[PDB]
């Protein structure tokens, strides 16, 4: 019923952030505005985990390693994590960015749900198949960029030759 | 104090490491502004790599990535440039030299060796120090030996740190490739030295300037190892001016800090080059060393060894673009 | 470190020494 | 009841050839299969336009100029065009590959459908939204594949120094 | 006949162009195996391009990529090698030459001029042909001069088509810039042939060999500029051995060619190199090609020119494994 | 094209003319 467009939610995610891989930056607009959107969370924070230790733009850095902390409890993990009452922040939706795999390349966190004061279970399992298309996104997207700066800066070596 | 350069260990064990030929180390003029001292260690372990040493010296791996490393700490950090980034520059001039150079085809690996190993250890543990400084602050190293001393000590811990543990590259090595090594590398970081270098030069440009040169007369050759070697002890000046001015104008700053240990604890009368009241007549005095040993070197080093020729040109560049900030 | 005089001064004011 | 699936089919493509950027040929394999599966066309042939002439695999090339044809002709404007009868060739659906836009990048042929003997309307405009997802996928991946090739030739050139 | 030929001129005006920093052309060994006479003629118009000559000379624009693209027809098709790749060759080692080398911090501008339009000009429309050939088979252009006379053409084709519609880029010279293009154009395009260049070559080794060589003495610095050229007329050698193969046995087969002229239009009892017999013993009749000019002149051009020692390098690799196959 | 007589020889069995 309401059924079919949270699913074609993950089809405008999809037909959005896959048009996306130009730029990572105008990736972060589309979702963050996306996200803001449809999560109904008031505000997020999304933490990427680098060996041992998480990465956030929330575009002033965010770090804390993965051994510390509660939401690096989850990047020790990669559980999703529902804090329905956190302690206007009043519960947290604390699950992995993921990607290809269940393994932490991240730690989102969703805060103040409208809809329901509390975040439900189901907000939880969809965040992640939102996760789907967004850690795609973001691998791939990454994995354009890297290739550019790397591959550009090498022919920036040719120079001499 | 460990615990955070360990985990700078980390940060080896574990950050992404762009490729050397991502890193412009080839191309002389490169730009080491961006560079951190793990990257610039990284840099050093491809100028272990790709010189065909380890193959023909059986170094061992960690043990000299670490040697890399351990070099890497070593260095006081009060220093301003003549630290981990001096040594970059200086191998990055040796490995660019024996690669980008291609002197391969002409000289010995042997000597290949014999120019890394040095290249590495023409400044190694440099204390913001040059031999002048002890030679009159008088540390005990000073009084330890007479000419050179900073390089007689750069040798001496060639031979020692090679044999002390974590360093000991030297391990795979045949006795006479060992032989040839310490000694060509004694007689090398001698010549590290600008000054020594000075002392053995004129036979070598004798040799050079009529194209008579021959590498089938080894000691010729052996000379030409320690004319590379002091072409590549002041490789800094190589860089681009958004870069240059960081690097020269530390060797303003730090020959400043040295040069308030000249007014301090030395208290000579100025000197104008090392007086910081010459900020804006300082690179006229860069020039005046960079003619009496830069020029006159990379002259030889380019009617001789061919590629190298840019890291002639690398230097002239700054010239006048240094003439502006000497013209106030 | 003994040097040709005319380089000395150029030992003396410049980075060698 | 049955009026809702061929989006999700459209879901399927996405999620397969979004997903298979990597090499061009693994994505003809996926779309070869994705399209004899859904089409119902025992066989097709993709054209691709170059300029003046269209360009296709179908893995011995096939060639045929803008001006010349009839599927040429729809290169030469793009117009999605039945066949009903051909002339086990009986119908062919000659719709442009198309990408970004309308613009002919190249002439795709079905041929032989399955369920009707004819073609359809309904055969058609299916096949133009299938051709967003491919088109996409075809001008992206490609995108990829000469950033690939010419940036990585670049450091092929950076090798003296 | 010219109706797919200018189909070929879309195919300049609709295909994708590769960036000459992607094709390697920089590169002195270069894989010129998957290039088109298309793309040769692109990088040809990066050989116009990056030498500042346009800047400093005021060419036109399609005016000159039409001068590329006309020498690029104007070429008889049956001619194996000698034709519009082999133009791509000399130039590519030209364009090379004066930028990798980063001469032009020695010589004047108006010097690289001369050296790039003689270097597409050392051998225009060439017939497979040399001079020998037609001061033999009696073409009418042999009894038309006497002394290099494919090369007397090559100028007299020179002034000629560049003055020639779709060819001025002459146009926008200046009298003395002019002056100085054609006539130094003149004598470098009368070295372009390998034998004045034997004839001119020894003041230079003269004036090289003792690092006396000085570009404000310019009579010196013109005759390096002829040594230039003629370093450029044979640089297919230098090339990749998987490519080479194909560049020096079509060397082979094209003298084979014109050696089948030898040997039909003109009946000489065969000498040892153009004689096909000596399918498996011409490379060494090339090396002493190779050491008679390319190796000769490599020299020189590496004691002054710098970066342009893998010119030389880039050759000698090719020594032995030509041997290979001088070697049955 | 007069030139050495070393050279001649060599001029008709190298590349030169």
């Amino acid at each position: 019923q309401k059924l079919k467009c949270e699913c074609q939610a993950l089809l405008q995610v999809a037909k959005n952030l896959f048009t996306h891989l130009d730029d990572v930056s105008v990736l972060l607009q589309e979702i963050i505005t996306e996200a803001r959107n449809l999560s109904n969370a008031e505000i997020c924070s999304v933490f990427l985990l680098d060996q041992n230790e998480l990465v956030a733009k929330v575009s002033y850095e965010i770090r804390i390693p993965a051994d510390q902390g509660i939401a690096g409890h989850v990047a020790t993990t990669g559980q999703i994590l529902n804090i329905p009452d956190a302690y206007r922040t009043r519960n947290i939706l604390c699950f992995p960015i993921k990607n290809e795999n269940q393994e932490v390349i991240g730690v989102a966190e969703l805060v103040n749900k409208i809809n329901g004061p509390w975040f439900s279970k189901f907000d939880e399992d969809l965040a992640t198949a939102f996760s789907i298309y967004c850690g795609i996104s973001i691998a791939h997207s990454l994995l354009y960029k890297k290739v550019n700066e790397a591959q550009y800066r090498s022919h920036l070596a040719n120079e001499m030759m | 104090s460990h615990m955070e350069e360990t985990r700078e260990l980390q940060s080896l064990a574990a950050a992404v490491v762009p490729s050397a030929q991502t890193l412009k180390i080839t191309d002389f003029s490169f730009s080491d502004f961006e560079l951190s001292d793990l990257e610039t260690a990284l840099c050093t372990i491809r100028m272990f790599t790709d010189l065909n040493l380890v193959q023909n010296f059986q170094m061992k791996h960690e043990v000299l990535c670490r040697w890399i490393l351990s070099v890497k700490k070593n260095y006081r950090k009060n220093v301003a440039y003549h630290n981990w980034r001096h040594a970059f520059n200086t191998a990055q001039c040796m490995f660019a030299a024996l690669k980008a150079g291609k002197i391969q085809n002409k000289l010995t690996d042997l000597e290949i060796l014999a120019l890394l190993i040095a290249a590495l250890s023409h400044d190694l543990d440099h204390r913001g120090v040059n031999n002048s400084y002890i030679q009159r602050s008088e540390h005990p190293l000073a009084q330890l030996y007479c000419h050179s001393i900073m390089e007689h000590h750069h040798f001496d811990q060639c031979l020692m740190i090679l044999n002390s543990p974590g360093n000991q590259i030297l391990s795979g090595l045949s006795i006479e490739e060992y032989k040839t090594t310490l000694k060509i590398i004694k007689q090398a970081i001698l010549a590290t030295d600008l000054a020594l270098y000075i002392k053995r030069r004129g036979e070598f440009f004798e040799l050079i300037r009529k194209n008579q040169f021959n590498l089938e007369d080894p000691h010729q050759k052996e000379l030409f190892l320690a004319m590379l070697m002091t072409a590549c002890d002041l490789s800094a000046i190589t860089k681009p001016w958004p870069i240059q001015q960081r690097i020269a104008e530390l060797v303003a700053t730090e020959f400043w800090e040295q040069g308030d240990l000249e007014r301090t604890v030395l208290q000579q009368q100025p000197i104008p080059m090392m007086d910081r009241n010459k900020r804006d007549e300082l690179p006229k005095l860069q020039v005046g060393f960079i003619d009496f040993v830069c020029t006159q070197l990379y002259e030889a080093l380019t009617h001789v060894s061919e590629d190298c020729f840019p890291l002639l040109d690398g230097c002239r560049k700054n010239r006048q673009k240094w003439q502006a900030l000497a013209e106030q | 470190e003994a040097f040709n005089h005319l380089e000395l001064h150029e030992l003396a004011q410049y980075g060698i020494i």
